[PDB]
Parts: C-alpha cells; structure tokens; sequence
C-alpha cells in the first residue's frame, strides 16, 4: 500500500472556497463543521489569501446544492469566517498539483517523461530508482495521469488537492 | 519542520489530523491533502522546534487511522506549492505581468479585461517571490494550496 | 463611566484585567466553582464587590446556574470552571446554550500556557473539545487582549443566535502582569458581515402582502420571541393570529389570552398542532423547527406557505425548507412590523374569526384532560394547581422529560424568560441549577421549579447553593421513581414493558426512594411530600411563603403518559388519542 | 467462545448486536443510562442476562463507573447514555480516561441519519466534541460496522496505550436490521501497525548496563505496571533498585513493605523526593513525566540518566527527554528484564544499599508525621488508621484534592488496581461513583471509598445507586467543611484569599453543613459522624462491621494543608513539611 | 447535447443533415464536418434538451447515408474549435496580442501592418475567451470552425 488513490470527486461534489482569519486552529473550526454537518470532505488545500492575515480553504463536498446552502450560511455561524463561494454553480478554475514519484528503469523512463509532456508535467525530481512527475491543471488531467500511470511502478503521489477560483470570463 | 501524514479509512479524516494540532496548540504553518475514498496524503508544514516536531510526529500516532506519519524535513525534499492567482487584468499594467508570469513559468488559466488568473507553481522561495513581486500589483484574490513534499529518492 | 477598581495605568494580574472586564460589560453574578487552575479569578473577584460568586457545587449546576441566570435576566450569564474537569463540566450546558440559543459566556482557566494540550497536569484542551457546541472559544496568549476577547465574547453572546463562549485563560496568562487596555475594538472582522441588519418594511411587505392572503394564519413563535416582551402581543394586538409557542418562547405570549395555545408539536398540546397543521401560512417568529416538533420535514404544515424570521443567518432552510424567508432581529423587526403596520390598519386583513372558530371548536374536543385514578396527582392538574396559587408570574426552571411537558402544556405563562428550558439539549439535571440562577436574575421574584425524579437528583449537589446563597427557589419534585419521559417512549414505541425505566428501589418500590425530605434536611432546608390533592393546595401555600427555599414532592403516578407522542417522521395523523402507562 | 443468546445465522437489529456485540467481548456490566435514542440497546440490555446494566443517576457518575469497574479489572469500563446531555456528561470521564489512561467504552445513542447535523433533536456532535478527549471515537454508520468497530473498540480502548473509546451509534442504526459478523474482522490498519513490539532483548541488557554505573538508581513506576501483581515487584526483588511511585503508580508496587517508598511528587512525599533527584538512573517504568511530578522542568533529576519504559511510543520523551527508551508494554518489558538478572544473577550485585539507606535514613526523617490539633479528628489520622482497620485489601477510590493526597500518602496499597482516582485530569465527584465501578470489578472487596468537602456533594447522584444494588461503597468522608486544597494553594500562594474554599453556609461557620447523615438516610444506608478523638477508628470500626454501604462524616479542622506542597513548576529546594491553617 | 455523425457514399450529405434540423426545427448551436470521397465526420451540438437530442440522434438515422450517429455529450470529450481570427494589427495595440495570443497558445499565420491573423485552438471555454477577451482590441473578421469532439476512450 503505497499510492494515494485516483480521484477525488463524485457527482454532487460542491466546492466551497471558504475565506478564514490566520487562527493557528482555523482549518479544525472550519473542517469541524463540515464534521458536525455529517459532511465528508471529499478534498480540502488551505493557504494563505491576498490580505496576510486571513486564509482561504478550498473544499470538496459530496453534497447537493440544497444540503451546501444548510452549509454556505452554517460555515457563515463560525467566527472566523469571512466569506464561503459556492463556486460549484459557476465556472471555477480547477487547478491541482500533483507530484507522482514512480520508479522506473532507464528505458521506461523515456516512456514517461514523453507522457509527462503530454501534460506539460515538469518531472520535477528523477534519479535511476525513480523520477517524480509534477502535473498541474484539472482533475481530469491528474486522474488521467494517474489512471496512465498505474501501468508505470508509481510511489506516493502526494497530491494537493483542487484549488479554485470562480473565472469571470 | 515539515510532517507527510498518511491516513487509513475514515471520514472527516482531516478533523483528527487539524484537532491535534490545535488541541496540542502546535501552530500549523501550511497544510494539504489529496483525500480519497480511504487513502489521504497530508503534507504539514508545523512552524516549531524539532523537539516539539518530534512530538508531534509521534502524538499523531496517537491517533488510530494515520497509517503512517514521516517528518519530511531532513530529506531532500521537493516542495511545490501551487497558487492559483487571480490578478487584477488592467492592460496598462497587465503589459508586465506578461513576463512576470513567464518567469515563474506559469499558466494562465482564465483572462479577463480586468482579471486574469495565473497558476504558479513550485517552490516556496519562488511563491514568496509571486507574493511580493506581484503583490506590486494590485491582486485580487490569492488562493495556494499548501506546500507539497516528496522524497527525493535514492537508494 | 466605569467605576474601576484600580488604577488605569496598573500592571496587574490579568485576572483583575479579566474580572474587570466583566464588570465592563456590566455583569453582576458569577458561576465559579474554585479554581487549582483557574486561581487568581477567584482570588481577583475576592477584591470585587461588584461582582458576585454563586459558588455552585459542581460545574454542571455551574454551567446551568449560568444557563439559568442568562434564561432569566437575558443579560449574558457566565460561569467560571476550574481548568480541565472543571472545564469538561461544563460541556453539559454549553451544549445547551448553542442548542437552546442561550447568550453564555464561559470563563474558564487553563493550564500554564507552557504546558498547554501537552497531556499536562488539571487539563483538557477544553477550547477544542468544546468547539463543535459553542459559539465561539478563546485561547488568549497575551495580558493585553484579555478585554478584546471579552468584549468579544459579551458580543458574541449577544449578537446573532446568542450562543455560549467559552474563554479560556491560560494560568500563567494572569500570572503574567500587564496594563490593561481597555477600549480597543472588536477584533472579529468576520461576524461584521452577518452581523444581522435590520429588514426593512419593503423585505416585510410580502409578509404583509400575504396576511391578507393568509386566510389560515399561525403564529408559531419560539426562543426568537424571548426578547419580545410585548412585542408578540402587540404583534397579535395588530392583526390577531392564533399563536403556536415552543418551550424557549413559553412566555413570550403570555398564554392566557384569547389565543391561548401553549405548546405545539409532537409533545405539544393536541389543538395547537391542529392551529399549526391546518395553516396556510406558517408564519415563523424565531423557531428552529427542530424533528420532535416537526416530525417529516416535508408534511410539517404541508399546506403552509412558510415564513420564518430568525436572527440567524444558517437557522433560515436548516431544518425546514422556507416558501418566503427574511431574516433580521424579531423583536427589532416586530419594532420594525407593528410599529410601522398603522398605516395598513386600516387595509389589512384581520378576517381570522373563520380561522379562530376551527380553533374554539377544537379546544375542548381536543382538550388537556388527564385521569384521576384514585388520589395519584395528575401533575398535569398540579401545574393548573400551580398557576391558581402562585398568583400570576412565577420564574419556573424544569429539568427535562414527562416533568418538562408538564410545565409547558399546563401553565399559564405570562412573560418570557419566567420560564426556563433545557429544550434542545434535553439537559436532565437542568432543573435545580437553573433555580440557582433565575434566583439571582430575579432573586425577590418568585424562583419556583420543578424537577423530575432523576433530572433533580442528577444535580441535587446544588441544593447545598442554595443556604450559602439564601436563595428562594422552590422546587417540585414529580416523582415516579422513573425514567418518566422513556418510559412512554416504551410502549408507544415498540412494547409494554419496563426496561430500565424504574429509577427507584426494587426492595421498596411502594416507599419513596430517594428520599427528598432528608435530601434537604441534609442541606438544612425545609421540604415536603405531597400524594394527596387536599394537601396539594395545602403545600404550595406552604411553599410561597416559605422563607428561603423550599421542596416538595409530588408523586406522579408512574404509568400516566402525555399526548402526543409520534415516532420521528410523523404527521397529525399520527396523533396517539389516550396512551397512558397501564 | 460462550454461549451464543442468539441465532448466529439470523438477520437482526442493531440492538440485537450492540449487547451482544459487548457479550462477544467477555462484558458483564455495562454503565448505560438510558435516553431518547440510548433505549434501544436498554430494551435489549435488560435482554443480556450476563451484562447486568449498572444504571447510574448522573452519567458522569456512570462514566466514572465505567473507570473504577475499568481500572480495577484490567477489563475496560463501559458507559452507554445520550445523546444531549448524557454524551456531553461523559467528557468528565472520557477526559479522566485520556489523561490517567483509563480503557473506557463510551457508546452512546445518536441522532437518527436523516436528523444528523441538522442538530434537530439533541444532537451534540459527539465525536467533534470527544474528538480530543477520546484516543479514538466512532460514530458508526453502518450496522455491520458496528461488530467490526466494536472489536476495534475493545481492541483500541484495552490494547495499545489503553485510553477510552467512544461509540456513537445512531438511533435508527440501533433500530436497522443487519447480520452480526463477529468474524468481520478489525480494518484498523492503521494502529495495528505500530502497536508496539515486545523489547528486543538486547535492547534490555542496555538499561541494566546503565544500573552498573549507576550506584544510585530510583525505580520510577507508574501506571504501566497496574498489569502486573508481582512482576515489578519481582524485579526490585531482583535488583536492590528502591521503588518510588508515583499517583497513579501507587498499588503497583506493594507499598507496604520496608523497602517500599511512596508516590513522589510535588504533594508527593519528600522522603521520595530525595530519592528521585539525587539518583543516577531514573527507572521511569510506564509513567509520563507529569507536572505534578517534574516541578520545574529541568530540575526534576538534572543529574540523572533516565531510561523511560511506556506501552505509548509517543509519550516516551513527551516531557523532558531520556537516554535510553523502549516502548515495551511494562508488563511485558520486565518479563524480559527479569529475565536476563535471573540468568546474570550475582556477577553484578545492584544492590548498593546504602543508596537505598540513603533514603532509610530519611525513611524516619521526613516521614509521614502531622500534628493532632484539639480533641477534633484530625484528617490525616482517619485515613491512616483506615489502613490498619482494613488490611490494605480495601480498593480506595477518591475524589481530587486533600482526600487525593491524604489519601495518597498514608494508605498501604498492596494490590495494584487498588487506587482508583482521577489523577491527571483530576475530575472532582469521582471517588463516589469510582467506587460503584469498583462495587463491580472487584464485587466482593471492601471498596472503600475516601469522598472529600465538596467532591463527595458532587456525585451523590450515585448514592442513589448504590441502595438500587446494595453494594459496599464504604464512603469515608474527608469533609473538613471547606475545598481544602484550593484553600491549601490560596494561603502559601495568594494572601489566604477565601474565595468561598468553605463549602457550607458563612453565615452558618461552626456548624456541620450539610447534615450529610440524611444523604444515607435518604436513600437507605447508615451513615456516621465523626468529629473527636472520642470516635477515630470507632465509626470505622462500625463500617466494616455493616455490610454493603456505610457513610463516616469524618468532620476535619476547617484550615488544613496538605504537606508537602512545592510551587507549581518550582524547583526541588521548595519542597517543606508545613501546613499553616491555624 | 452534441452529435457526432460518420455518413456514406452521397453528395451533398450535409444536405441531408442540416436540412434535417431545419425541417425539424431543431437548431444547431454549431456545426462542421470533414468530407471526402465517400466518408465524413460530422459533429453537430444541438442546443436542445436531452429528450429532443435523442430524437434527433435517431431522426437523423431515418437518413439513409448515414453510418453511425452517436450522441458524445455523456462522454467525457475534446471539444476542440479552431478559430483563426483576423485581428486588426495596429502596433499601438499589437503589442499586447503578441501575449494575449501566447496565453491561448496559437500561432500567428499571416501579419500585415494592420492585420495580422492567429490560429486559437481547443477547448469552446478557451474560445469563447478569444472571442471576448480578444473582442476589446477591434476585430476584423473571425472566422471558426465548429467545435469538434472525440471519445477519450478508455476500454
Ligand atoms: C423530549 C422533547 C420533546 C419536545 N417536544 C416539543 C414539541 O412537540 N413542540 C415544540 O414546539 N417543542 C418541543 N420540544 C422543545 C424543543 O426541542 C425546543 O423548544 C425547540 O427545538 C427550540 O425552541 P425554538 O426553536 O422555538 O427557539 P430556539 O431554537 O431556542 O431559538 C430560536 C431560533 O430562532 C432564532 N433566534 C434565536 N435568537 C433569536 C433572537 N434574539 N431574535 C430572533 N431570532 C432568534 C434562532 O435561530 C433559534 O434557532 C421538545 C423538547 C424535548 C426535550
Ligand atoms: C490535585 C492533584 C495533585 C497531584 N499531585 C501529585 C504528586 O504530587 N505526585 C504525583 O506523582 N502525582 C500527583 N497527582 C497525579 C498526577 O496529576 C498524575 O495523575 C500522575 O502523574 C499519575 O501518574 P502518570 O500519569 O505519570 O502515569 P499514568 O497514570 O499511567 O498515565 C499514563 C502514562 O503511563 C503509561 N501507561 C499506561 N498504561 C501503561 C501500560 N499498560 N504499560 C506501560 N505504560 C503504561 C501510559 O502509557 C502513559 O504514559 C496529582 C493529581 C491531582 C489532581
Ligand atoms: C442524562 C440523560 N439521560 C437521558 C435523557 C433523556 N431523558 C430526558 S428525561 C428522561 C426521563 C425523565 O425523567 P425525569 O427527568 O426525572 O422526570 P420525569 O419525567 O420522570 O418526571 C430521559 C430518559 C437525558 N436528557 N439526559
Ligand atoms: C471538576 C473539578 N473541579 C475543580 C477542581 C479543582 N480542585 C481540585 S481539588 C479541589 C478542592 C476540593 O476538594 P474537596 O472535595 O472539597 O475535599 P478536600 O480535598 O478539599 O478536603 C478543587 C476545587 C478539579 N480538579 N476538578
Ligand atoms: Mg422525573
Ligand atoms: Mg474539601
């Protein structure tokens, strides 16, 4: 059991990019209601927003649009919140990193880093035991990776989890 | 000072892992995670003494579903942090951002006349960069996901 | 002006920053069960005179003392725990002040803020147990942000739904000395943003453009009205709508008037689930429309066009799905309804005696019967016994179960917060504490309670607060030597039979078990032990004018069983029409 | 296994498995409270011939049951409640069996699925707030998840670090029908993995190398060895290395015999604070370093190498970090360490006595001495001629404070599972119902059971149920009318600050409050008063005379201190021999 | 709600095919085709409910010359468009379609001093960028061919 798994949504699959101060517990008031909601997170990237001082979490949830408006307006009922953006009903860039470590001899190697410019993956870190693929873009480009990869000897790929930001265009 | 957590099968797996931090008042710098269907590969970086690291590497064994905890620090590590930046698109000062995307090497996933949105990616020196160097214009709205570590592997 | 203590420019202990700033908010009375943790607030309120200490004898009554003392006042209560197990005592009413809308503030030390969650000595990370049941927590690092956070707190407690706050201090953060700096302003740039305005007349105007479409009108107010003094009442003085009131709004209406219905919902009174199953309009004043007054989410008036108004943003579509929804502070909206609705008074619709004749005929066909069978007490008859001795307006505490219900469908109530409830939470052991602390909210006022069986002795510790505080509670004891509520929850769910429902001692099943008399003779305090309705009479006219407190002990008959009583899911159809316990 | 009461080939309800599931784990008793979704196993509880439910009053009082019926098997403890208050009254105990490592189940009724999160009826999110104070919590979703969860439970709460375990099942999960695979078998991958190894034998012989260049070593045991009857015991038999226990770690090591030196510690006696800080060889044998112990953080034996044994590996240098360390089950880590120095017998000695009359020499210097102040009782004394009067057989059980430490440090316990108190956590009201789960576990010991000022008042909900099971909870009272140990930290702290540390009426000073006598006597039991030199040992005498449960109203000076009492996170120099009350 | 058609041995097939949503009454959101000889594949989006699409993936099999209809809009899919817009070249503001066609990654075929001519290719989201991100500089004349889609086949 080495690998983390292919994908990380469903069908329902809101995404909530919530807005939050720079607690040190914040991620854990925050995940903490989609807990005590019986929610799960189906994925999560936390990071630090545009004014340094407060965050932003960017979410998964299985949960249909009714269910995220019992959410939107119940993540507004912590204190920490500043904003929550049901971006699910809007188009919503949808970028991931995701860096796949996958051993490899020398010739397979070649049959790689070809596929890993298919997706424009800069290999960020290879060595004769391995070489480690760094991908980015939308979740369909890392599961089609991944489900490509799968024939290759892969190792921990250590993903990030989808980040988005609703397009104006 | 930097922790690679892997958890087994469990929901709300990230409210065990964000708990004891917060619960052991260890301030998280940055956090991500690929969950799944069982499987999730947290990367924590914990801004603290390698004293109260070594705590917590181990105090989040106390918890039951992490199959594994790995302090990533002392490795060799590839930190690689994306930070899906959307910026202000005006063409008098979009005119710069051209290059100063270019070098960051960056895509830039959606355009505006008034917003555009770029894709950094990589290392922390370099997004510490992007949020000073293009904090020198006026940005919208940052979104990062957290700092992504893996081994770099030999032997 | 604040009378301070000391001087401004003092750098002091930050428990006198801290008991001060409670004094700041303009608080009175403390809940402090004393501190090997939390040791210089107590030794900080010593130098206080403003402020008082109602030492409880257990955290839980502390906590409920504190629920009692918001539930009766309305200005912010707040207990003070010791660190750690202190501190998990309170988890109990802090879950009820975020369940039952409760404005609490919970100061509670912690360890050493070197030794904090480092599995130390007196400690529970208590600001992250308690995160998912409280409003907000507080873990405070400096001297100097102590009274940012209590301000903080104070408008957290009275903002939005008012929920409980747990503050934490850290033991070395008031071991640490500083200046206090007072009036800085609320760090909470987040809760500005819902930080609820007030609606207008226009988001109000298809409200009152559909009460001329309500031809079936109901008034379903609840823990939103606990403000509403008279505000509901000149709501229904406007235009006339038959009420439906839950246990927080009991009160709120004072229910003696023309539309007297007490309690709706599945342990509600039947003809009030008949004003609000019939309706098309369900008109909302501050609800949380929970299942056990709902039961289908979807059925629970059916026929209705829902409106709702709520302080709270996320209350609105949480459990209930909305047809017209407006948020906004009731009592502030009311302000904002019936003070500006003159002008319609003339145009509105006021066509409701079609819409109060469903009603008059409903009420004595559903009616609030009960049966006598020998001389057992209906306690049912023994609140209706209460209000026709305790000479109008009484602060009432309950605890929870058969004994809850009891005070709901049958007293009249005649001012919010002269009622105390653990209604969400379902807190058993609420009803004693909560005496403690409707006894320093109103302390000359009458402090009478009623406690089940178990709910009293599950906090009778708190019977030995009263003496050192002289307070006048006066508390009823329903007892059945049962677990009351279950018990009917046996048989109306699956079987007739008494699985673990006995409280009492099998070896004297017949005698009273325990036994009240010599609880409170224990603690000194004078009681009683009522069977028989000739000395029911008799021992509340003992009771109110008793000096101090006082208990009794009426016996309920331990197989008498309340309408209604549905499954989860469930409509007015499935009304049980007379289940009892034989 | 045992007799199967139940089809094992049959599709049934949750609660046809849930008190099966527990009886397809060797449980006799469980401490389950019942509620508005806890029913569903009690209809099936009273099922279980073998799993007689204790019912509690408070269930506090039947999770601190769910320690003593814990901590004095080896077996975990179980409390079954509520959801609302009864799973938000575990947290005293869930947070007692985190920090003193009680194994603890904890299932408890959930909201039905369909009302999850809604927080529609009263619905704490019991595994968001006992995410903390649980090792592990489970809120079930599946009915065959609940054999495989269970296993997991009993696996987690008694195996590894054994810390309690909470189960949350919902209310129609209990009511859902499915098939009851004991054999699905635990997906727990993640704590099986570094469930800790047995030693490596090699490993062993390097601590006792690190004894041969240590002439002055201490034994440091704590409550790792609560597994073993004899087999810490054995090895200082072996090797001439002095015991020095610590709270929890008392009983572990017989402490009645010559060699036997007592729990160390900042109230822990200074004769084994000598011990401790002047050694070499700090034999920390399953104990975790606490603050209670350390006093300041570098000067809890500076000039000394420890070795740190403990079944957790992250608790191993959690405080101030050893030299060498195995995270070896203690129980079983000196069944390998004995192993060795039965073989290597005589070739090295380790039994340097005069190290150990290092402190036989202040055995009799700082000894366990106090003076009798007036012709009252002195405190003290009541408890140290409890021991004479009781063989050390009896398995104490305390609350926290004074009657924690006076407990402590006099009482001569041979058996381990025989100290039966909140230690880290320090949860006040435990030692009453402690007792009723030692009243279980060990049914037919003579449980007696030390209760102080306020923490007897606390949990007399659970005197109510000792009369429904007639059980021997011999309940001595360190009643000295006042919270004695906050007063002992306010007078060589902070100016003797009373801040309300008198539990009883001010107004009522010289005088007995309350007249606990009636407790017993409102229940049933007899009770005792005692307040002279006239009746030390005579009521104490009475107790073990009356069979089942006594009351002894040890009435102590209203001043004392606890001696010895270094500052909280001071050095070792401030240890004294004082007590200033008078 | 997009079609993708594979026909025969006609000519004039598209006759056969764009009359067939007219005499329907079923309007296309776009359309192209790449004849030959005897085969082309069309590939028709049809801005109509799913009920109406699956007539008309089937009524256009009441032609005759047709192959296979497959409806592809359940698949995941390449919608690809072409769209060689002729931007008006002025240098004054050339110089900022020189990144704002490097962000849609095209080609630049044919420049004159006020017309230059680019190649955006892919995705319909990234064409209707171009469309109006590229529409606030004065555009000449756009042409585009329709959006063409594929199976990402996997088994
Ligand atoms: C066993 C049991 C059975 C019960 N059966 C019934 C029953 O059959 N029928 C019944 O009615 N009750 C019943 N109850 C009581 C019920 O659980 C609670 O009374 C109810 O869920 C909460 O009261 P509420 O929603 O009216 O007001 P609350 O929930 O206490 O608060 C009012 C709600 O509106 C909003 N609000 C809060 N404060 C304000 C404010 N200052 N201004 C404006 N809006 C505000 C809040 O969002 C809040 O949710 C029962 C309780 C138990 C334990
Ligand atoms: C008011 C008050 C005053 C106190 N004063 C003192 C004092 O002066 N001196 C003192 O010593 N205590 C004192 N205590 C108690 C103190 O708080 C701690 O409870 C005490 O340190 C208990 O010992 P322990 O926690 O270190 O060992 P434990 O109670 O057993 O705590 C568990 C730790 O020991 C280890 N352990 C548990 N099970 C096993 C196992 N099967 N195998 C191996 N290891 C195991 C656990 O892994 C963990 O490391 C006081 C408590 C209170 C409330
Ligand atoms: C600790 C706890 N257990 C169970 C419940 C659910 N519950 C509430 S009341 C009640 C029985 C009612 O007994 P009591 O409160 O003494 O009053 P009674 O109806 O018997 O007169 C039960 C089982 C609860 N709220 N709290
Ligand atoms: C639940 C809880 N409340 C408060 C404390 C703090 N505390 C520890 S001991 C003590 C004194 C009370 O002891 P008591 O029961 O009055 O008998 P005593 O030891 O004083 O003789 C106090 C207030 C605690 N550890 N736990
Ligand atoms: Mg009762
Ligand atoms: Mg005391």
């Amino acid at each position: 059991g080495l690998l983390t798994d292919e994908d990380t949504s469903g069908l329902r699959s809101h995404t909530l990019s919530l807005l939050v101060n720079d607690i040190p517990g914040v991620l854990n008031i925050v995940t903490g209601v989609f807990a005590r909601r019986g929610y799960n997170i189906q994925s999560l990237a936390v990071g630090h927003a545009e004014t340094k001082g407060i965050s932003r979490i960017t979410t998964v949830i299985p949960a249909t649009d009714e269910s995220v408006s019992k959410l939107v307006q119940q993540l507004y009922k912590l204190v920490d919140v500043h904003e929550v953006h049901d971006l699910t009903h809007l188009p919503f860039s949808e970028r991931e990193l995701m860096l796949i470590k996958i051993a490899v001899n020398a010739a397979a190697r070649r049959d790689v880093l070809d596929i890993a410019s298919i997706f424009r993956a800069k290999a960020v870190d290879v060595s004769d035991h391995t070489i480690t693929l760094q991908l980015t873009g939308d979740l369909d480009k890392m599961v089609a990776l991944q489900r490509l990869l799968e024939p290759y000897g892969i190792c921990e790929v250590a993903r990030t989890g989808r980040v988005a930001l609703a397009r104006e265009s | 000072h930097t922790i690679s957590v892997f958890v087994g099968d469990e929901s709300g797996m990230i409210n065990r892992i964000a708990g004891v931090f917060a619960r052991r008042g260890y301030n998280i710098e940055s956090l991500a995670v690929g969950l799944n269907r069982d499987k999730a590969l947290f990367t924590i970086v914990v801004c603290g003494t390698e004293r109260v690291l070594q705590q917590v590497i181990e105090q989040l064994q106390k918890l039951v579903n992490v199959l594994k905890v790995e302090d990533i620090s002392s490795e060799p590590q590839v930190e690689r942090e994306l930070m899906l930046v959307k910026v202000n698109a005006h063409p008098e000062s979009r005119a710069e951002i051209m290059w100063l995307v270019d070098t960051f090497r960056a895509r830039v996933v959606d355009i505006a006349e008034h917003a555009l949105t770029i894709e950094v990616t990589g290392d922390p020196g370099k997004m510490i960069a992007v949020e000073r160097n293009l904090k020198k214009f006026q940005i919208r709205e940052i979104v990062r996901t957290g700092k992504i570590a893996l081994r770099r592997e030999k032997m | 002006t604040f009378i301070s203590r000391f001087a401004p420019d003092q750098p002091r202990k930050g428990a006198d920053i801290l008991v001060e700033a409670l004094e700041r908010q303009g608080v009175e009375t403390v809940f402090a069960y004393p501190g090997g943790a939390s040791m210089e607030i107590h030794q900080a309120l010593t130098r206080s005179s403003s402020i008082r200490n109602v030492l409880p004898r257990h955290e839980q009554g502390g906590v409920f003392a504190a629920e009692g003392y918001a539930r009766s006042s309305g200005k912010p209560g707040i207990c003070i725990a010791t660190s750690g197990p202190g501190a998990t005592n309170l988890v109990s009413g802090l879950a009820d002040a975020l369940l039952d809308s409760v404005p609490l503030v919970a100061i509670t030390g912690q360890v050493p803020r070197r030794m904090i969650g480092t599995d130390a000595f007196q400690e529970t990370p208590i600001v992250e147990v308690t995160r998912s049941i409280t409003k907000h927590n507080y873990l405070v690092m400096d001297v100097e942000d102590i009274p940012r956070i209590i301000e903080e707190a104070f408008f957290l407690a009275t903002s939005g739904r008012p929920g409980p706050v747990l503050v934490d201090v850290p033991k070395d953060i008031q071991q640490q000395l500083a200046i206090p700096n007072w009036e800085q302003a609320m760090r909470l740039p987040g809760y500005m943003s819902r930080m609820p305005k007030p609606p207008e007349d226009s988001h109000l105007e298809q409200i009152v453009r559909l009460i001329s479409e309500s031809k079936k009108p109901v008034l379903y107010v609840g823990g939103g009205c606990l403000n509403s003094s008279d505000e509901l009442g000149r709501f229904v003085e406007l235009t006339g709508i038959p009420v439906a009131s839950t246990l927080m709004g009991l009160g709120s209406y004072p229910c003696d008037d023309e539309l007297s219905l007490h309690m709706l919902g599945m342990h509600g009174t039947v003809y009030a689930n008949y004003a609000v199953e019939h309706s098309d309009l369900l008109l909302a004043f501050g609800v949380r429309f929970d299942d056990r007054v709902t039961g289908k989410l979807e059925a629970f008036a059916s026929r209705a066009k829902i409106v709702h108004i709520d302080i709270d943003s996320a209350e609105i579509g949480k459990n209930k799905t909305p047809h017209v929804s407006v948020c906004g502070d009731v009592k502030l909206a009311l302000q904002g309804m019936n003070k500006v609705l003159e002008n319609r008074a003339e145009e509105l619709k006021l066509d409701f005696g079609v819409w109060r004749n469903e009603l008059n005929v409903q009420k004595q066909k559903f009616p609030l019967s009960f049966k006598t069978f020998g001389e057992a007490i209906p306690p049912q008859y023994a609140i209706k016994v209460l209000d026709e001795l305790t000479d109008g307006k009484a602060i009432i505490s309950t605890g929870v179960g058969q004994h809850q219900m009891w005070a709901a469908q049958f007293y009249n109530y005649k001012k919010p917060r002269q009622w105390l409830s653990s209604g969400g939470l379902g807190a058993m052991g609420f009803g004693l504490p909560a005496a403690i602390g409707a006894s320093v909210a109103n302390p000359d006022a009458i402090v009478v309670d009623i406690d089940g069986d178990g709910s009293f002795i599950m906090n009778v510790q708190e019977l030995a607060t009263i003496r050192v505080e002289n307070l006048p509670v006066k508390v009823l004891l329903l007892n059945n030597q049962h677990l009351g509520m279950v018990m009917q929850w046996e048989d109306r769910f699956y079987k007739a039979n008494r699985a673990h429902t006995f409280l009492g001692d099998p070896a004297q099943e017949d005698e009273i078990f325990p036994n009240m008399l010599l609880f409170a003779a224990a603690c000194g305090i004078p009681a009683a032990r009522v069977t028989k309705k000739a000395d029911l009479r008799e021992a509340i006219q003992t009771m109110l004018d008793t000096p101090g407190p006082y208990l009794l002990d009426v016996i309920c008959p331990h197989q008498e069983h309340v309408l209604p009583m549905i499954p989860s899911g469930g409509t007015f159809n499935d009304v049980i029409t007379e289940g009892d316990g034989r």
